[PDB]
């Protein structure tokens, strides 16, 4: 001024000293408003090359002891720290603006004021924190779906895209977490795509990291929901299958879980349903649907649910030990989807071939299925309705069903208000009744119990569905060309002819 | 050869994960 002079101007002077001042009482004071935020913003608009550092690591220092929701003048100093071409506060910068951008509403602030291309020009500078931090940057931003769009369709995936592939860890580990978010909805996954980012997440499933390979299984999983991917997967990368059943016995148990739904995902269409079994992942399901950890339960029924789909493969299923812990499973009383899946999966198996029957029926799949045939969800009580019509279309298994008193579980079912329940069950009596050798279990069934086949016939008769009046009438013709005297004469009761109307 | 019919969508229908990545900083 007039008695000494300083390389460093008096209001910086002021921010400077009272930046001191506020850095060791952070409890009582807010920084993200008034004194702080001008002080910053007068460092950050400095000549000086110090004071902008010191600006930066105050920034990074106070986001990294808190966050919340901030306005437009916390952000536009880092903003232009952001522009420097110092790399520690590049740094601090973007780490200030990655733990800013853990808030939600900040993600969304930051995006609109146009951060992307900073951020973005940080990740093509070959400085490795650099790139650590701002690349960080993309992953929180990425994580609101309102953002994930304009992040797609600005052009960062290409830098993701090369910057997953980095020899550094930390950078790989923000890289593929970021590429991960960018794979929660269709059109991002999309854009994803197209960038040529999948041979990079496929080759990076053999990452001995933890989180590498677990962030690329969870995309790739994540890429396989749509049906075109999947397809364009199977033609690109052929030895994707192979990788994931692999990673079915990874050391971390998060990984082996997102792995095996992953392959429920690909199981949807019915080459992948052939090549899963190919690849040799049904000894892992085999151990896995057996397994104390329910998540992976469900996992791994889901998946031999879906891949139980293709008939060809049914044998091998069989072979594998596949029927006992599944009617195990069917205890499972707590989840209904793990019975679904189960029983589901036994309709599949029966449907699919008559061949390995009686290994089926020495499953006690049959009796375990007659015990929830009414004790059960309706969505169980369904697929078992769906499966014991099934078995009944079996001339050679007709009287043994008949004589595991399988009428005592259909007949009841016969009355639940589900199409599907009702339905089936009334097929499958229907069917049971036709052309047999012995009509006594049928006999037996006549009246006992629930109202037996008389109450059935009676009901069914009446019934507008056109279907079910048509197994009544069928059933009644099946029965009188049964060439049997007793039941002949059972339906010598005409409130049967008089409502055979 | 009167099997009951298998719906179109009925199987274990492909979902997204839900787990959202974490960014690690300096």
């Amino acid at each position: 001024d007039e008695a000494s002079v300083s390389p460093i101007a008096d209001n910086e002077r002021e921010a400077v000293t009272l930046l001191l001042g506020y850095l060791e009482d952070k409890d009582q004071l807010d920084f993200y408003s008034g004194g702080p935020l001008k002080a910053l913003t007068t460092l950050v608009y400095s000549d000086n090359l110090n004071l902008q550092r010191s600006a930066a690591l105050a920034f990074a220092e106070i986001t990294e002891k808190y966050v919340r929701q901030v306005s437009r003048e916390v952000l536009e100093p880092i903003l232009i720290l952001l522009q420097s071409q110092d790399p520690q506060i590049q740094v601090a910068a973007c780490a200030a603006l990655g733990n800013l951008a853990v808030n939600n509403e900040n993600k969304l602030l930051i995006v609109e004021m146009g951060g992307l291309e900073p951020l973005i020009n940080q990740m093509m500078g070959d400085n490795v924190e650099v790139q650590c931090n701002a690349v960080g940057c993309i992953t929180n931003l990425a994580t609101r779906d309102d953002n994930k769009h304009k992040i797609a369709t600005s052009g960062a995936l290409i830098p993701l895209t090369k910057l997953a592939k980095s020899k550094h860890i930390r950078v790989q580990r923000n890289a593929t977490g970021a590429l991960l978010n960018m794979t929660h909805s269709e059109e991002n996954r999309k854009e994803l795509v197209n960038a040529g980012a999948v041979p990079v997440l496929v080759s990076l499933l053999s990452s001995t990291d933890p989180d590498v390979q677990y962030y690329c299984t969870t995309a790739l999983s994540n890429i396989a929901v749509d049906e075109a991917n999947r397809k364009k997967l199977a033609q690109t990368e052929p030895r994707l299958v192979s990788k994931l059943v692999s990673l079915m016995d990874s050391p971390s148990s998060r990984v082996k879980c997102q792995a095996t739904l992953a392959l429920r995902n690909l199981a949807s269409d019915t080459s992948y349903q052939l090549e899963i079994v190919r690849a040799g992942g049904l000894p892992h399901l085999v151990k896995l649907i057996q397994s104390d950890s329910i998540p992976l339960v469900l996992a791994s029924v889901a998946c031999i649910r879906n891949i139980s789909i293709h008939p060809l493969n049914e044998g091998l299923i069989v072979d594998a030990g596949f029927l006992k812990p599944l009617v195990r499973l069917l205890d499972y009383k707590d989840s209904e989807e793990i019975q679904c899946h189960a029983v589901s999966t036994l309709r599949n198996l029966a449907a699919s071939s008559e061949k390995n029957r009686k290994e089926f029926f020495e499953s006690g799949a049959v009796e375990k299925c007659k015990e929830l045939a009414l004790d059960s969800p309706v969505s169980v009580q369904s697929e078992i309705s769906a499966c014991f019509a099934i078995l009944a279309l079996a001339d050679v298994s007709k009287l043994d069903l008949l004589e595991a008193n399988i009428l005592d579980a259909l007949i009841p079912m016969t009355f639940s208000q589900n199409q599907e329940v009702s339905g089936n069950a009334a097929a499958a009596l229907a069917n049971l009744c036709s052309r047999v050798n012995n009509y006594t279990k049928i006999i037996e069934a006549w009246d006992r119990p629930n109202e037996g086949i008389r109450g059935f016939l009676i009901r069914f008769l009446k019934s507008d569905y056109a279907t079910f009046e048509h197994i009544a009438l069928w059933t009644i013709l099946q029965l009188l060309e049964s060439h049997n005297d007793k039941v002949e004469d059972l339906v010598k009761n005409d409130d049967d002819i008089i409502n055979g109307v | 050869s009167r099997i009951p019919i298998r719906q179109p969508y009925h199987y274990s229908q492909p979902t997204t994960a839900p787990f959202q990545a974490q960014a690690k900083f300096h």
